[PDB]
């Protein structure tokens, strides 16, 4: 039975922590990596990060 | 060579009273007031020709 | 209306260097006419075609 799956060669319980982890790696706050620039010629009164 | 005035634009005198210090996003700008409209314009961008 | 070929004598090249936040002050701006410029290597047609 072993060998019908190779189960990626990866223990159990990494497959089990990996899955948390993938839940982490794709949780907004962690994605912090921009996308996209506009330039435009404006006075920065007042301002904010968003 | 002299620059016509383009058509949009209003004639306004020069004078003192034209221009105040005031508080405009934590600054104190030297706000401009239109005479005709009356508004104040403390960024010197964005003001009426 | 023939093209001039001895160096021709410019207006002065003054190079804006525009970054993301910048604090615009025209106390002494220049009255004749300039040649304000945004990137500093713009000698950029180099390959001659013989």
């Amino acid at each position: 039975e072993a060998f019908r799956w190779s189960r990626y060669f990866l223990d159990e319980l990494q497959l089990r922590r990996l899955s948390v982890g993938l839940r982490l790696i794709t949780n907004p706050r962690i994605a912090r990596r921009f996308n996209g620039v506009r330039i435009m010629y404006l006075t920065d009164d007042d301002p904010d990060p968003d | 060579f002299v620059p016509d005035v383009p058509e949009g634009y209003v004639a306004v005198q020069y004078a003192h009273r034209l221009f105040s210090s005031s508080l405009a996003n934590k600054r104190n700008r030297v706000t401009y007031t239109h005479p005709p409209t009356g508004m104040a314009y403390p960024s010197p961008t964005g003001r009426p020709h | 209306d023939d093209v001039g070929i001895m160096q021709q004598k410019k207006p002065p090249t003054v190079v804006q260097s525009r970054t993301d936040v910048f604090n615009e002050q025209f106390a002494n701006e220049a009255l004749h006419p300039t040649t304000k410029v945004i990137f500093n290597g713009l000698d950029v047609n180099t390959e001659v075609q013989p």
